[PDB]
C-alpha cells in the first residue's frame, strides 16, 4: 500500500548514506 | 540483562 | 551484523526485536509487514535440538526500535502476540528449509516516523532483483563478532550464485533459500550473527523505489568467515504460504 517507503528518507525525498551501493548494484 | 527495564 | 555500521534513524523502520519477558532479551530479529503481521524464522521460536520452543505468551515485540538495551520511551511500541503461526513444513531436522514464522499482534500498531510496513516482493519484483551481484541490506542488534552494539547495525551484501552457495557447506540446499556476502577475493565482508536471526533482508526497487523483503536471516556457519556465506529464507518462494495464512487469520 504505503509499503517500503520510509517515512524520513523515501516520503521526504531523502536518501540513506549507503543506498546507492545497492541501486548501483542492479 | 543489558537490558533497561520495560514497563 | 559483523563488519556493519550504525543504522541511521528511520532506515529500517520495519526491523521488529523479539524479546522474552522472563529472562528479559534479544531473542531475535523480525520485521512489520503490516500493522498487526511479523515476519520472523522459525528457527527463533521452535528448535527442538537446542530446547528452544516459544510460546506467544513468552514474547513482546518491540517495534521502532534504534537503542538495543534502551527503552525508547516515545518512540517504540511494545506488542504482545495473538498467535505464532509455523509453516508446517519448517525442517528444523536438518537445514532450516521453510524457515519462516507468522507472528499475529494482540492490536494494530500505528505506523509514524520510524514505524512503517516493508514490501512483500510479487513475482517479478523477485525476478528482477534476486539476481547474483545485486546488493541486499541486513540489519539486525546481534552479535558483532563470531561483541553487543548499542545501535541497530547495517551491512549491504550481494547475492551469490547459487553453485558457490552449494559448494561453501557440507548442508544441503534448498530452493528456499539464498546465499549473500562478499567472497574472499573481493576484499569486503561482513554478515549477520547469533541474534540477527528473523531479520530482514532488503533490496529497494529501482522501478518504484520502495523497499522488499527478499529474505529471512536463516543461518550460515559461523559469522564472517572467508569462502563461508549467509543463508536466508527466500521470501516470495514461500508467499503463498503467508498469503495462505493473512487471509486466513
Ligand atoms: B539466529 O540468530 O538464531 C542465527 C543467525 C545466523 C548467524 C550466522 N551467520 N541462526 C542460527 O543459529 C541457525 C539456527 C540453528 C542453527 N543455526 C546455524 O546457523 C548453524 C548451522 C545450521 C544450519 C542449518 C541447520 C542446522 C544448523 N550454525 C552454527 C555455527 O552452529
Amino acid at each position: 500500500a504505503d509499503c517500503g517507503l520510509r517515512p524520513l528518507f523515501e516520503k521526504k525525498s531523502l536518501e540513506d548514506k549507503t543506498e546507492r551501493e545497492l541501486l548501483e548494484s542492479y | 540483562g543489558d537490558f533497561e527495564e520495560i514497563p | 551484523i559483523v563488519e556493519g555500521s550504525d543504522a541511521e534513524i528511520g532506515m529500517s523502520p520495519w526491523q521488529v526485536m523479539l524479546f522474552r519477558k522472563s529472562p528479559q532479551e534479544l531473542l531475535c530479529g523480525a520485521s512489520l509487514i503490516s500493522d498487526r503481521w511479523v515476519l520472523t524464522a522459525a528457527h527463533c521460536l521452535l528448535y527442538p535440538p537446542w530446547d528452544k520452543n516459544f510460546t506467544e505468551n513468552d514474547l513482546l515485540v518491540r517495534i521502532g526500535k534504534h537503542s538495543r538495551t534502551r527503552y525508547e520511551r516515545n518512540i517504540e511500541k511494545i506488542s504482545m502476540l495473538e498467535k505464532i503461526y509455523i509453516h508446517p513444513r519448517y525442517n528444523w531436522r536438518e537445514n532450516l528449509d521453510r524457515d519462516i514464522a507468522l507472528m499475529k499482534l494482540k492490536k494494530p500498531v500505528a505506523f509514524s516516523d520510524y514505524i512503517h510496513p516493508v514490501c512483500l516482493p510479487d513475482r517479478e519484483t523477485a525476478a528482477s532483483l534476486l539476481q547474483a551481484g545485486y546488493k541486499g541490506r541486513v540489519t539486525g542488534w546481534g552479535n558483532l563478532k563470531e561483541g553487543q552494539p548499542s545501535v541497530l547495525q547495517v551491512v549491504n551484501l550481494p547475492i551469490v550464485e547459487r553453485p558457490v552457495c552449494k559448494d561453501s557447506t557440507r548442508i544441503r540446499i534448498t530452493d528456499n533459500m539464498f546465499c549473500a556476502g562478499y567472497k574472499p577475493d573481493e576484499g569486503k565482508r561482513g554478515d549477520a550473527c547469533e541474534g540477527d536471526s528473523g531479520g530482514p533482508f532488503v533490496m529497494k526497487s529501482p522501478f518504484n523505489n520502495r523497499w522488499y523483503q527478499m529474505g529471512i536471516v536463516s543461518w550460515g556457519e559461523g559469522c564472517d568467515r572467508d569462502g563461508k556465506y549467509g543463508f536466508y529464507t527466500h521470501v516470495f518462494r514461500l508467499k503463498k504460504w503467508i498469503q495462505k495464512v493473512i487471509d486466513q487469520f
